């Protein structure tokens, strides 16, 4: 589509008297992974993970795992300043996570730019859309902010978000562009399973697409049916597609009513699917 | 710490068609905090041969893995998804059934 994402997402967890925090970070554009660093690897350095990235050299790797390095060193003393703030067991193990990553405009702009934070599942800090102001979830992130607007943390974020993020970010979807500028639209089809001899299941299926963004809807003449839909959580196929599904158990009679609309980038059109008997 | 448990599922990459290779894929979702183990089981034995993805989470920040392997259905072999978290009484197991 116009807009394209690069994001990394780290994962930084305590391990109280039993060694240093683990640290991973994972790297995607868009919907597809292209690189990791896992703490606990036999030599820790970030390293490619799409074919599309074994044509850097080693002074990217090395840049990248010092840059992660560094961040982890960071996240390490936030884990023990977070502790303290909330007055908790040095014993007990806890969890920072951090996002952060730029969308790039079909024009070539910041779209918007990110740099957030989690401590044990729930949001704590987060860099405003304006890149020069932060929201903080409590009185330990107001404490964060203040030592991050003493550091001028903003600018330099600002500066990266605007700068050199969008520039790998093209330079990704360059590089990678047959796997990232695709649009792979869903095969779709509904299936029909009896319950009993008065009821069916319809299930619509949708396969092998790319992004992951999807509508998927069951509507009883026209009227949607979320509350009496299941439909379960988009997932891998393992490829770099994905697929989803979703089903109603219905009156034999009235199997003609439900339709099952797909909504798609991939799809020049909306499509609208019918039991096929 | 928030607590969420997983979701598990298990299907196949293609369509399974007994005799063609495939690859059997259980996806976890939704979990917070990110330790975990999963196994996937032919005929409730362990199989060899299982990678997963590097740990990454969602928006709502929690945790998603998958763990898959190649395979070759056919009309005889059981396969299935075992997983335990902190969230769970104990290892939860997920048959592969191949309509879902
Ligand atoms: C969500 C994780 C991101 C946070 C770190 C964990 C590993 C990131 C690897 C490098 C990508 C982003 C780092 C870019 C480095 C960079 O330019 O610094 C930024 C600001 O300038 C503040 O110093
Ligand atoms: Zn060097």
């Amino acid at each position: 589509a116009g807009s394209h994402s690069m994001r990394y997402f780290s994962t930084t967890v305590s391990r109280p008297g039993r060694g240093e925090p683990r640290f991973i970070v994972v790297g995607y554009v868009d919907d597809t992974q292209f690189v990791r660093f896992d703490s606990d690897a036999a030599s820790p350095k970030m390293e490619p993970r799409a074919p599309w990235m074994e044509q850097e050299g080693p002074e990217y790797w090395e840049e990248q795992t010092r840059r992660v390095k560094d961040a982890a060193q960071t996240f390490r003393v936030s884990l023990g300043n977070l502790r303290g703030y909330y007055n908790q067991s040095e014993a007990g193990s806890h969890t920072l996570q951090t996002m952060s990553g730029c969308d790039l405009g079909p024009d070539g702009r910041l779209l918007r730019g990110y740099y957030q934070q989690a401590y044990d599942g729930r949001d704590y800090i987060a860099l405003n859309e304006d890149l020069r102001s932060w929201t903080a979830a409590d009185e330990a992130a107001q404490n964060t902010q203040r030592k991050w607007e003493a550091a001028g943390v903003a600018e330099q974020w600002r500066a990266y978000l605007e700068g050199e993020c969008l520039e790998s970010l093209r330079r990704y979807l360059e590089n990678g562009k047959e796997t990232l500028q695709r649009a792979e639209p869903p095969k779709t089809h509904v299936t029909h399973h009896p319950v009993s001899d008065h009821e069916a299941t319809l299930r619509c299926w949708a396969l092998g697409f790319y992004p992951a963004e999807i509508t998927l809807t069951w509507q009883r003449d026209g009227e949607d049916q979320t509350q009496d839909t299941e439909l379960v959580e988009t997932r891998p196929g393992g490829d770099g597609t994905f697929q989803k599904w979703g089903a109603v158990v219905v009156p034999s009679g009235e199997e003609q009513r439900y339709t099952c609309h797909v909504q798609h980038e991939g799809l020049p059109e909306p499509l609208t699917l019918r039991w096929e008997p | 710490a928030i607590q969420r448990t997983p979701k598990i599922q298990v299907y196949s990459r293609h369509p399974p068609e007994n005799g063609k290779p495939n690859f059997l894929n259980c996806y976890v979702s939704g979990f917070h905090p990110s330790d975990i183990e999963v196994d996937l089981l032919k005929n409730g034995e362990k199989m060899g041969k299982v990678e997963h993805s590097d740990l990454s989470f969602s928006k709502d920040w929690s945790f998603y893995l998958l763990y898959y392997t190649e395979f070759t259905p056919n009309e005889k072999d059981e396969y299935a998804c075992r997983v335990n978290h902190v969230t769970l009484s104990g290892p939860r197991t997920v048959k592969w059934d191949r309509d879902m």
